[PDB]
C-alpha cells in the first residue's frame, strides 16, 4: 500500500513592485487518465496573500484546511490579520510538523509584504523556504524557470537595460509561458487560472490551454 | 541513472538555409570535474555534424565506429554520405546492440551535400529516429532545453539570430542543471562556411 | 586507496605515484612500484583492484615492445593512449572486465609532452595535470591554484612537494613514501623519492 | 498511444495518433505510426518505438522478396505468420503491439498482434494506451458493412477519444484507407489540437551573446 | 554545499556558498547558508537544508531564554553542547545536519563542529560539505595565525571558489562574515563569476 | 484493510438538469469468482443524498453503519438543519484521509450524490483522500471506458434531460459488460431529484453478438 | 477459460468460451478456442493464448507431413502423442493445457487430456481452464453412459452455461464442435440459445 | 473443509464434512465443524481451527448475556451481527468463513454468511470452504424453491459428497443439523449412507 | 580506526590513546583527547560510534562526582568499572544502545593499580596489559613479548614506544601522535605526548 500519488500540475509566480501574479493549470489527474479538467490550485488566503500547491491531491486539501484554521486562530488571538510573511515562517513550522511522514506539496505563497511591494515565497516540502522575484514549481518547473532566469532576471544578457517589469509585461509572459508549457508536458493544459494580488485586492483571469 | 554519470548536454537548431549544432564542454566523474574541454561534436563530412551525449566511454566508441562505417561507405561509393543516410547507419548500429545498448543518444545536424537543405534529427536509446523540422535536444538537461527552444524558436531565421537563440537556449538551460555546463561551443553550418563559436559561460 | 599524480609542463611530464602496497589493516610493502614503461619515452601508471592492474599492465607492455621490434619505431603517446582505451573499452562489456584507473605519461618528438587520463569505464581525456585515487580530492585544488602553463621542472617538483604535505596533514590514510619520475625528450629520468619521516 | 483499425464493405480503415513521449515529456508531435508493409497491407505499430520500427521494415522487406519470387499480390496471411513466429521466437522481449490491415484475393483482412507471438482475426481493433477509450466508442457505435464516409468518421472518432482522455497520446489523426481499387495515406486527416499565438517577442538581437574565442573555415563549392 | 571556518588573531572568519539543489537540478543560487543566531554568535548550514533552519533557530529560540533567565550572553561551547544535545535525540531517524557554531565569548574566538552523527569537536579550521576536500587543500596551504584582515578575505573566498570550480553541488557567489569581538559584519557577497575574472 | 477480499467492480454517476443519476452492478466477486450476485452497492442517505461505492464491501457495510448513524443522530435534535451532499463528501473525504494516515485505508472509491438548493451534487472520493467533483464521474474501469462517452456527450451538449442521461448511462453499462471481466448483467440505478431518492432494481441490458458470426 | 469434451458412441463433441483476457480487460470477446488439427481432429486451448497456438501450429505441421507420407487418415492417439511430445519437452517454457477430440475409422471417437506439465490420458469426458473448477460435481452427478449426440451438446452446453457464470475469466458465446465419420458440425449459442438458470432471490 | 446450509419455509438444513488436516496429514477425521451457538441457533466454521473456535465461544458468550438480559429468545440476525463485528475488527488478524444458520419466532429459518473480511450477507443456500469451489454449478443448477425439509437434507447431502469426491482437504463423515421450531435433529451419514456417483471407465 | 592501549606496573598504570578526529577521508581534528577524568585517580577511555562516546563518557562522569559529592569520599576503581557495565550492560537491550568500547584505568589506596578492558557487549575483564582497536591486533603480541609483572614506569615508557612504532611502520592509518598519561597514588600525571614526524 503506497500512500502517495502524483496529481500532477503547474504552479507560477512572479513578483513585481506594486503587484504579485500567481498562475496555475486546472487540470487534475492520475497515472495516464484525467480526472477532472477543472482543478484550479491557487487558494486565497487573505486580501493580500495567494497560495499555490501542487503534488498529492489529498495532501494539497488537507493543508489548505490547515492554514486556513491558523490564520482564523491567529485573528482571534492577536486582533490583527497575518501577514505573507508570518504566513510563510508559519507554513514551514506546519511542513516541519510532518517531518519522518511528509506532506508530498510544493508550495508557492505570492503576495504584498507590508511597504506594498510584491512577495513571493517558495517552500519544499519538508519546510525549507526563500524570499524569490519569480518561481516555478510543478511537473513543468525545470521547463518554465529558464525562461523566467532570462526574461525576468535578464541572466546571460549583454547590454541589456534592466527595465523594471510592469504588469502588461508579467502577464503577457504567464500567457506564453504556459503555452509553452502545454506542449512538452503532458500533466500541464486544460486552463490557466491567474490571480493578479494589488492594494485594489484580487483580480482572476482564465485563458484555454490545449485539452490533449 | 547510467546516462547521468558524466552528464552532457547537445541541441540541435534549423535555420534558414543554415544549421547549428551546440554542445557543453564538461568532463566529470559524478560530482567531480575532471576536464573543461571534452569533445562531443564530431565532424562526418564537410558540413555534416554528429553530437552525442551520455556515458563518455560509449560516445567516444560510437564515434569511432560510425567513422569506420562512414569510410568505408564514403570509399565504396564514390561520393559523399546524405544526411537521412547516416541517421539509418546510426540507428542500424545503435540496434545492433538491443540488448546491450550503448548508453548514449545522438543528434545529427547538416546540409544536404547537393541541394543544400537544412537536415536534424535525433535517435534515442536504441535508435528511434525522429526528423524535426525546428529543434532536437539531448542530455541530462532536456526538459530545461525543451522549455528554452519551444520560448525561444522562430522559423526562417538568419544565420545570426540562429546563433543568439541557440546560444541564449543553450546558455540558459545549462545554467540550471548541475552536472551540465563549464562552458558552450556552436558551430553554424552554411553552405559556404562552417562557424566554430565558444561562449562566455559560468564555471561553477 | 593509492595515489597518482601527473603535471605537464612546456617540454616535460612530471609523474609520482605511492609506493605502498597493502592488504587488510597491514602494508606488506612499502618500497612497491605502479609505473610501467611501455616505450622509451612512455610511462603508464596502473592502480585499481589486484592482479586486474599487472595483467592489464603488462598485455598493454607487450603489444607496444611488438610494435617497436615489427615497425622499426615506436608508437607515440595519443596512439599508445588509444589502443589503451581500446582495449579496456572492448573487455568492459566482456565476461572479463578489468577495474583500473590509469594514467599514460609521454614525449613526442613533433607535438611534445603529453598526460592522459583514463578511468575504469574507458573514457580518455587529455590534461594539464591529473590525480587519481582518494588523495587527488585533497590536491586537485592545489593544483588549481598554483599550475601555470610555462612551469618549470624545479617549480613543478615544489607543486609535487606542497600536494604530497597535504596528503600527510589531512589524508587518514599512512603514504609515507613516494615515486617521482620526469619524462623529456632525453627519456625517462628516475627523480629522488619524496619522503616523510 | 492510440491506434484503430476496422474493415467496411469495400475494405479496412486504419487509424493512428501523432505523439511520440519519452517518460511524461512530448518528444515528437509529429510521429507516423502508419508503416508501409506493402502496397496492399499496411501495420499501426505500439509499443517499444525502435522495435516496431525495426519488426515492420524486416517484415516488408521479407514480404517484397516473396512478391518479387512468386510475381503474385501478397496475402494478409503470410504477413500475419511472418510476424507471429517472429515475435513469438524473443518471447516477449520485443516489444511491438500491431494492427495488421491489407485486401487481398480473398478480401478485407485486419489483425491484433500482441508481443508476445498472439494473433486476433477481427471486425475492429485497438491498440495502445488508449484503447480502451476507442473501444468504448468502438462497442458503442460500430456497426457491419459500412460505408467508406461512416467508417472514416468513425475511426476518427475512436483516435480523437483516445486523444482527449488518455495522456499519451495527442496530436493530429492519421488515417489509411485501403481498398482493392485505391489506396489513401491521410497524413494529416484532422487536426484537433493546435499551438496558441504567442504574445510578447523575446529581444532577439546581435551582440546579447557574449563569445570568447571564434574560428571561420571556408568551404568550397 | 561548501561552508569554511578558521580562527585568526583578529577573530573568526565564515564563507559559504550559495547553491540549493535538488537531485542534479539547481533549486537555487541565492540561498542563506548562514543563520544569525545573535550579534555574536552565527553558524552554517549543510547538508538538509529545512533540518539546519529548524533545529538552528530552536538553538537562537533557546539561546535568547538563557540570555533572559541568566543575564548574561551564551557561551559558543555551550551552545554547541545544546544542538547535539537537541540533535541526539533523533539518531537514527534520518536528520542531516552539519554545522559550525562561531563566536566570541569571555575565552576569546571560538569555533566548534556539531553533526547529526553526534560529533562535538573543537578546532581552529574546518569545512563541511561536498566541496569541502577542495576548500581544505587551499586554506591549509594558505593558513597562518598572524593573517592580516584582508588576506584572510582573500584566502577565504579562494578557497570557496576553488571548490564551486571543481564540485558540482557548489556554486552562485561567495557570502563572507568576520565574527570580532564587538560583534559579526557582513563583509561581501562575491559572484563567482566576478571571481573567475578576478583570478584569470 | 490491507487486502480486500469481496469487492465491486465499476460505479457510474451523470448530473442532468433537476439531479443526478448513479449506476451500479449488483456482484460480490471474491478474486475472478462471482460470489455474491446479488448485492447492492448504492445507499440512500438522507432524502438529498445518495452514494456508491466500489471496492471492499467489508468496508463499504461499516461507512453506512457509520453514516447511517450520524443521519439519525442530526434528525433527532429537530433544528431544521439537515447535512448537504457537499458536507457528506467533506465528511466522508476526512475519513478517508484520517485512515490513510495511520496506514489503515478503506479499500473503497465513493461516487456521491445529491441535489439541494435547487442545485446538483456529484462528487468523487478515493482510498488515498484525493477529492474532486465533476459533471460525470466513473470509478475503476468505467474510468478508462465508460468516461470517454460520458465525456463526449457532455462537451458538445453541457445540460442533459433525465431521459438523455438514463439512456446514457445504460450505454455506458452495456460497454462495460462487453469489455470487463469482473462485471455483472444485473445494475440497480438511483436517482436523486426534488422529490428525493429513488432506487431501480435489477435491471439488464441488451446485447449484440453479430461479430461472432464474423470470425470464420 | 473453460474448454470440454465428450465421447459418444461414433464422435466426440467439444465445447468452449469466447474471452480474451489481459488482466481484467477484454481483448477478445468472440474467440475460438477450437482449433482444427486435421480433418476430423480438434484441439481446445487453455492457458496462454501464443504458447497455445504455437503448439497447436506445428501440430498441425507434422501431422499433415505425417498423413501424407503414409497415405492415411491420421490417429487421434498419433496427435496427442506429439502434442505430449511438444509440452513435456517445453514444459519449463509453456503454459498450454490442451484437450485433443477425434474420430478415427480403427478406434471411433476419442479424448485425450494433456494438461500442464506434458501427460497425456484417455477420457470419457475431460474439462478444462479455469472454469473447469466449479462444474465438477456437475459433470460427475450428470454424466451417464450411452448418450447420444443431441444429449452430449446439451449436457456440454449446460455445463459451460454454468461455468461462465461464475467464472470472471470465461464468458461470452458457446463454441460447439460435434465430430462423427461424417464430419464435423459446428454452432455458436449466444444470448438466448445460452441455458439459464434461476438465481436466488430473498 | 466444505460447509453448506439450505433454507426451507420453517427451518434450516446445515451440512459439513468432518476432516481436519495439518498439511497433508489428517489430524482428526471425525471433527464437528457444526456449532451450537444457542438453542435454535447454528454456526459452520471453515479456515482456521483456533480461530473459529475462539470467535464461537465469544459469540455464545455474549447471545447468552444478552438472551437473559432481554428474557427473549435471540434472533439469529444478532447472532450474525456479533460474528461481523468481531470477524471485521480482527479481520487482519483471523482466518474465519461463517455461516450462520437458525429459526426465530420473527423471521422464521435464516441464512448468513460472513466471509473472510468481515461482510454479512443474507442468503437463501450458503456454501463455504475449499471444497465449495466444486459444486458451484451443481447447486445452482439443482436448486429450486419451495423445497421441503427432506429434499433439503438430501440436496445438502448429495452436494457434500460430491465436494467430498473431488477435494483432498474434504472428506470424512458428513454431518446434517435440521433446525425448526420444534427443535433440533442431527445426523450423521458414513459409508454407504453417503451417497455414490459413478465414475467413469474406459 | 582508533587505539586505546594500558600497562600496568607494580605501583602504576600507564594509559595512551590516539588524537584523531576523522570525517570520511580526512583528519578534522589531530589534538583530540580520547581521555576522561572521573575521579582524581580514576580514568575512563573510550572508543566507539560518535556521539555515543561522548554521551556514555559524560553520563558516567557525572554520576561519579555525584558520588564523590554525596558522600565525602570517591568510588573505588572496581566499584566504577562495574558500575560502569552496569549501565552499558543495561543499555544493551533497550532502544538506544551504545557502540562503546572502554578501558579503565585507576589506583587504589587499598587495592593497587587497576586496568579493566570492557567491549561493547558490556562484559568486563581486568587485564594486565590491554589495548582497543585495528593496532591491537599488530601491538598485543609486543606486550606479550616484552611485558614482566615487575616492570619500571621507565621501561614501560620504552614498550610503549616500541608499539607505537610498530604502528606507524604496519598501519595502513594515518596515527601521528599519541597522548600519554599515567596514575599512581599521587594521582593523574599527563606525559609528553609521543609524536613521530
Ligand atoms: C505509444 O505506444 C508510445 C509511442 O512512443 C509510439 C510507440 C510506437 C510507435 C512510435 C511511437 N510508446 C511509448 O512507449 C509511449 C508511452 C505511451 O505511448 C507512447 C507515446
Ligand atoms: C549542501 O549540502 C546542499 C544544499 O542544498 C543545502 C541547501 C541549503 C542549506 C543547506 C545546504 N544539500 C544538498 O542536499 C545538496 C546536495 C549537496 O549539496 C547541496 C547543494
Ligand atoms: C484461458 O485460459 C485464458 C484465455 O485468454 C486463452 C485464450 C486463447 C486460447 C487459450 C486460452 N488464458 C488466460 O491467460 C486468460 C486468463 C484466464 O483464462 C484466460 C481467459
Ligand atoms: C477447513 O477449512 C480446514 C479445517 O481444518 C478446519 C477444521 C476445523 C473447523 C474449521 C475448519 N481448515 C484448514 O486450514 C484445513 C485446510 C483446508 O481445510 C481444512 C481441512
Amino acid at each position: 500500500f503506497s500512500p502517495y500519488v502524483f496529481n500532477g500540475g503547474t504552479i507560477l509566480a512572479i513578483a513585481g513592485e506594486d503587484f504579485a501574479i500567481v498562475a496555475s493549470d486546472t487540470r487534475l489527474s492520475e497515472g495516464f487518465s484525467i480526472h477532472t479538467r477543472d482543478s484550479p490550485k491557487c487558494y486565497k488566503l487573505t486580501d493580500k496573500t495567494v497560495i499555490g500547491c501542487s503534488g498529492f491531491h489529498g495532501d494539497c486539501l488537507t493543508l489548505t484546511k490547515i492554514i486556513e484554521a491558523r490564520l482564523k486562530m491567529y485573528k482571534h488571538s492577536n486582533n490583527k490579520a497575518m501577514t505573507t510573511g508570518a504566513i510563510a515562517a508559519m507554513l514551514s513550522t506546519i511542513l516541519y510538523s510532518r517531518r519522518f511522514f511528509p506532506y508530498y506539496v510544493y508550495n508557492i505563497i505570492g503576495g504584498l509584504d507590508e511597504e506594498g511591494k510584491g512577495a513571493v515565497y517558495s517552500f519544499d516540502p519538508v519546510g525549507s523556504y526563500q524570499r524569490d522575484s519569480f518561481k516555478a514549481g510543478g511537473s513543468a518547473s525545470a521547463m518554465l524557470q529558464p525562461l523566467l532566469d532570462n526574461q525576468v532576471g535578464f541572466k546571460n544578457m549583454q547590454n541589456v537595460e534592466h527595465v523594471p517589469l510592469s504588469l502588461d509585461r508579467a502577464m503577457r509572459l504567464v500567457k506564453d509561458v504556459f503555452i509553452s508549457a502545454a506542449e512538452r508536458d503532458v500533466y500541464t493544459g486544460d486552463a490557466l487560472r491567474i490571480c493578479i494580488v494589488t492594494k485594489e485586492g484580487i483580480r482572476e483571469e482564465t485563458v484555454s490551454l490545449r485539452k490533449d | 541513472s547510467i546516462m547521468s554519470y558524466n552528464g552532457g548536454a547537445v541541441m540541435a537548431m534549423k535555420g534558414k538555409n543554415c544549421v547549428a549544432i551546440a554542445a557543453d564542454r564538461r568532463f566529470g566523474i559524478q560530482a567531480q570535474m575532471v576536464t573543461t574541454d571534452f569533445q562531443k561534436i564530431f565532424p562526418m563530412g564537410d558540413r555534416l555534424y554528429i553530437g552525442l551525449a551520455g556515458l563518455a566511454t560509449d560516445v567516444q566508441t560510437v564515434a569511432q565506429r560510425l567513422k569506420f562505417r562512414l569510410n568505408l561507405y564514403e570509399l565504396k561509393e564514390g561520393r559523399q554520405i546524405k544526411p537521412y543516410t547516416l541517421m539509418s547507419m546510426v540507428a542500424n548500429l545503435l540496434y545492433e546492440k538491443r540488448f546491450g545498448p550503448y548508453y548514449t543518444e545522438p543528434v545529427i545536424a547538416g546540409l544536404d551535400p547537393k541541394t543544400f537543405k537544412p537536415f536534424i534529427c535525433s535517435l534515442d536509446l536504441i535508435g528511434c529516429p525522429m526528423v524535426t523540422d525546428d529543434f532536437v535536444v539531448s542530455g541530462t538537461c532536456a526538459e530545461q532545453m525543451y522549455g528554452m527552444c519551444e520560448s525561444l524558436w522562430e522559423p526562417n531565421m538568419d544565420p545570426d539570430h540562429l546563433f543568439e537563440t541557440i546560444s541564449q537556449a543553450m546558455l540558459n538551460a545549462v545554467d540550471r542543471d548541475a552536472v551540465s555546463g563549464m562552458g558552450v561551443i556552436v558551430h553554424i553550418i552554411e553552405k559556404d562556411k562552417i562557424t566554430t563559436r565558444t561562449l562566455k559561460a559560468r564555471m561553477d | 586507496m593509492e595515489y597518482l599524480i601527473g603535471i605537464q609542463g612546456p617540454d616535460y611530464v612530471l609523474v609520482a605515484s605511492d609506493r605502498v602496497a597493502a592488504s587488510n589493516i597491514v602494508q606488506m610493502k612499502d618500497d612497491h612500484d605502479k609505473m610501467f614503461k611501455m616505450s622509451e619515452k612512455i610511462l603508464l601508471l596502473c592502480v585499481g583492484e589486484a592482479g586486474d592492474t599487472v595483467q592489464f599492465a603488462e598485455y598493454i607492455q607487450k603489444n607496444v615492445q611488438l610494435y617497436k621490434m615489427r615497425n622499426g619505431y615506436e608508437l607515440s603517446p595519443t596512439a599508445a593512449a588509444n589502443f589503451t582505451r581500446r582495449n579496456l573499452a572492448d573487455c568492459l562489456r566482456s565476461r572479463t572486465p578489468y577495474h583500473v584507473n590509469l594514467l599514460l605519461a609521454g614525449y613526442d618528438e613533433h607535438e611534445g609532452p603529453a598526460l592522459y587520463y583514463m578511468d575504469y569505464l574507458a573514457a580518455l581525456a587529455k590534461a594539464p595535470f591529473a590525480a587519481h585515487g582518494y588523495g587527488a580530492f585533497l590536491t586537485l585544488s592545489i593544483l588549481d591554484r598554483y599550475y601555470t602553463p610555462t612551469i618549470s621542472r624545479e617549480r613543478a617538483v615544489e607543486l609535487l612537494r606542497k600536494c604530497l604535505e597535504e596528503l600527510q596533514k589531512r589524508f587518514i590514510l599512512n603514504l609515507p613514501t613516494f615515486s617521482v619520475r620526469i619524462i623529456d625528450k632525453n627519456g625517462i629520468h628516475d627523480l629522488d623519492n619524496i619522503s616523510f619521516p | 498511444t492510440t491506434i484503430a483499425g476496422v474493415v467496411y464493405k469495400d475494405g479496412i480503415v486504419l487509424g493512428a495518433d501523432t505523439r511520440a513521449t519519452e517518460g511524461m515529456v512530448v518528444a515528437d508531435k509529429n510521429c507516423s505510426k502508419i508503416h508501409f508493409i506493402s502496397p496492399n497491407i499496411y501495420c499501426c505499430g505500439a509499443g517499444t518505438a525502435a522495435d516496431t520500427d525495426m519488426t515492420t521494415q524486416l517484415i516488408s522487406s521479407n514480404l517484397e522478396l516473396h512478391s518479387l519470387s512468386t510475381g503474385r499480390l501478397p496475402r494478409v496471411v503470410t504477413a500475419n505468420r511472418m510476424l507471429k513466429q517472429m515475435l513469438f521466437r524473443y518471447q516477449g522481449y520485443i516489444g511491438a503491439a500491431l494492427v495488421l490491415g491489407g485486401v487481398d484475393v480473398t478480401g478485407p483482412h485486419l489483425y491484433s498482434i500482441y508481443p508476445h507471438g498472439s494473433t486476433d482475426k477481427l471486425p475492429y481493433v485497438t491498440m495502445g494506451s488508449g484503447s480502451l477509450a476507442a473501444m468504448a466508442v468502438f462497442e458503442d457505435k460500430f456497426r457491419p458493412d459500412m460505408e467508406e464516409e461512416e467508417a472514416k468518421n468513425l475511426v476518427s472518432e475512436a483516435i480523437a477519444a483516445g486523444i482527449f482522455n488518455d495522456l499519451g497520446s495527442g496530436s493530429n489523426i492519421d488515417l489509411c484507407v485501403i481498398s482493392k481499387n485505391k489506396l489513401d495515406f491521410l497524413r494529416p486527416y484532422t487536426v484537433p489540437n493546435k499551438k496558441g499565438t504567442r504574445l510578447g517577442r523575446y529581444r532577439c538581437e546581435k551582440g546579447t551573446t557574449a563569445v570568447l574565442t571564434e574560428k571561420i573555415t571556408p568551404l568550397e563549392i | 554545499t561548501t561552508t569554511l571556518a578558521f580562527k585568526f588573531r583578529h577573530g573568526v572568519i565564515v564563507a559559504a556558498d550559495s547553491r540549493a539543489t535538488a537531485g542534479a537540478y539547481i533549486a537555487s543560487q541565492t540561498v542563506k547558508k548562514v543563520i544569525e543566531i545573535n550579534p555574536y554568535l552565527l553558524g552554517t548550514m549543510a547538508g538538509g537544508a529545512a533540518d539546519c533552519s529548524f533545529w538552528e533557530r530552536l538553538l537562537a529560540r533557546q539561546c535568547r531564554i538563557y540570555e533572559l533567565r541568566n543575564k548574561e550572553r551564551i557561551s559558543v561551547a555551550a551552545a554547541s553542547k545544546l544542538l547535539a544535545n537537541m540533535v541526539y535525540q533523533y539518531k537514527g531517524m534520518g536528520l542531516s545536519m552539519g554545522t559550525m557554531i562561531c563566536g566570541w565569548d569571555k575565552r576569546g574566538p571560538g569555533l566548534y563542529y556539531v553533526d547529526s552523527e553526534g560529533n562535538r569537536i573543537s578546532g581552529a579550521t574546518f569545512s563541511v560539505g561536498s566541496g569541502s576536500v577542495y576548500a581544505y587543500g587551499v586554506m591549509d596551504r594558505g593558513y597562518s595565525y598572524d593573517l592580516e584582515v584582508e588576506q584572510a578575505y582573500d584566502l577565504a573566498r579562494r578557497a570557496i571558489y576553488q571548490a564551486t570550480y571543481r564540485d558540482a553541488y557548489s556554486g552562485g557567489a561567495v557570502n563572507l562574515y568576520h565574527v570580532r569581538e564587538d560583534g559579526w559584519i557582513r563583509v561581501s557577497s562575491d559572484n563567482v563569476a566576478d571571481l573567475h575574472e578576478k583570478y584569470s | 484493510t490491507q487486502n480486500p477480499m469481496v469487492t465491486g467492480t465499476s460505479v457510474l454517476g451523470v448530473k442532468f438538469e433537476g439531479g443526478v443519476v448513479i449506476a451500479a452492478d449488483m456482484l460480490g466477486s471474491y478474486g475472478s469468482l462471482a460470489r455474491f450476485r446479488n448485492i447492492s452497492r448504492i445507499m440512500r442517505v438522507n432524502n438529498s443524498t445518495m452514494l456508491g461505492a466500489s471496492g471492499d464491501y467489508a468496508d463499504f457495510q461499516y461507512l453506512k453503519q457509520v453514516l447511517g448513524q450520524m443521519v439519525i443522530d442530526e434528525e433527532l435534535l429537530g433544528d431544521g438543519h439537515s447535512y448537504s451532499p457537499r458536507a457528506i463528501h467533506s465528511w466522508l473525504t476526512r475519513a478517508m484521509y484520517s485512515r490513510r494516515s495511520k496506514m489503515n485505508p478503506l479499500w473503497n472509491t465513493m461516487v456521491i450524490g445529491g441535489y439541494a438548493d435547487g442545485e446538483s451534487f456529484l462528487g468523487y472520493v478515493d482510498m488515498l483522500g484525493v477529492a474532486y467533483e465533476a459533471p460525470s464521474l466513473a470509478t475503476g474501469y468505467g474510468a478508462y471506458l465508460a468516461q470517454p462517452l460520458l465525456r463526449e456527450v457532455l462537451e458538445k451538449q453541457p445540460v442533459l434531460s433525465q431521459t438523455e442521461a438514463r439512456d446514457l448511462v445504460e450505454r455506458c453499462m452495456r460497454v462495460l459488460y462487453y469489455r470487463d471481466a469482473r462485471s455483472y448483467n444485473r445494475f440497480q440505478i438511483a436517482t436523486v431529484t426534488e422529490k428525493g431518492v429513488e432506487i431501480e432494481g435489477p435491471l439488464s441490458t441488451e446485447t449484440n453478438w453479430d461479430i461472432a458470426h464474423m470470425i470464420s | 477459460t473453460t474448454i470440454m469434451a465428450v465421447q459418444f458412441d461414433g464422435g466426440v463433441v467439444l465445447g468452449a468460451d469466447s474471452r480474451t483476457t489481459t488482466g481484467s480487460y477484454i481483448a477478445n470477446r468472440v474467440t475460438d478456442k477450437l482449433t482444427p488439427i486435421h480433418d476430423r481432429i480438434f484441439c481446445c486451448r487453455s492457458g496462454s493464448a501464443a504458447d497455445t497456438q504455437a503448439v497447436a501450429d506445428a501440430v498441425t505441421y507434422q501431422l499433415g507431413f505425417h498423413s501424407i507420407e503414409l497415405n492415411e487418415p491420421p490417429l487421434v492417439h498419433t496427435a496427442a502423442s506429439l502434442f505430449k511430445e511438444m509440452c513435456y519437452r517445453y514444459r519449463e517454457d509453456l503454459m498450454a493445457g490442451i484437450i485433443i477430440a477425434g474420430w478415427d475409422p480403427q478406434e471411433g471417437g476419442q479424448v485425450y487430456s494433456v494438461p500442464m506439465g506434458g501427460m497425456m490420458v484417455r477420457q470419457s469426458f475431460a474439462i478444462g481452464g479455469s472454469g473447469s473448477s466449479y462444474i465438477y460435481g456437475y459433470v460427475d452427478a450428470t454424466y451417464r453412459e450411452g448418450m447420444t449426440k443431441e444429449e452430449c451438446l446439451q449436457f456440454t452446453a449446460n455445463a459451460l452455461a454454468l461455468a461462465m457464470e461464475r467464472d470472471g475469466s470465461s464468458g461470452g458465446v458457446i463454441r460447439l464442435a460435434a465430430i462423427a465419420e461424417s464430419g464435423v458440425e459446428r454452432q455458436v449459442l449466444l444470448g438466448d440459445q445460452i441455458p439459464k438458470f434461476a438465481v436466488a432471490t430473498l
